[PDB]
């Protein structure tokens, strides 16, 4: 078989049927702070300073990692 | 503190201090008095 699924490639498995040589032919089959609410710094006078600059904050629990990814 | 609200290098500074401990300072001589004995006047 051919590895061309779309969902090739990603941490979730599925057990799908298949009767052609190309994966993508299978069925969908079946599978086998939170990123979506705004995740705080922390549950990933302040002073963010980045190059020459500095801002002035309060808190780590104040700045938003939006969906839980740093650049 | 430069190195808190700005990106800083590292700098191996040896500046000397001497020149400004008060010894330095104040041990050269200056003027405190002129006295006058003149013949006329």
């Amino acid at each position: 078989e051919n590895s061309n699924s779309a969902s090739e490639g990603s941490t979730i498995n599925y057990t799908t049927i298949n009767y052609y040589k190309d994966a993508y032919a299978a069925s969908a089959g079946r599978q086998d702070a939170p990123p979506l609410k705004s995740p705080s710094a922390e549950a990933c006078v302040a002073q963010l300073t980045i190059g020459n600059s500095t801002i002035t904050t309060q808190e780590a629990a104040n700045i938003v990692i939006a969906y839980g990814e740093w650049p | 503190s430069d190195k808190n609200l700005i990106e800083t290098r590292c700098v191996l500074n040896h500046h000397s201090t001497q020149e400004t401990a008060i010894g330095n300072f104040f041990s050269r001589a200056g003027l405190v008095s002129i006295i006058t004995m003149p013949t006329t006047g």
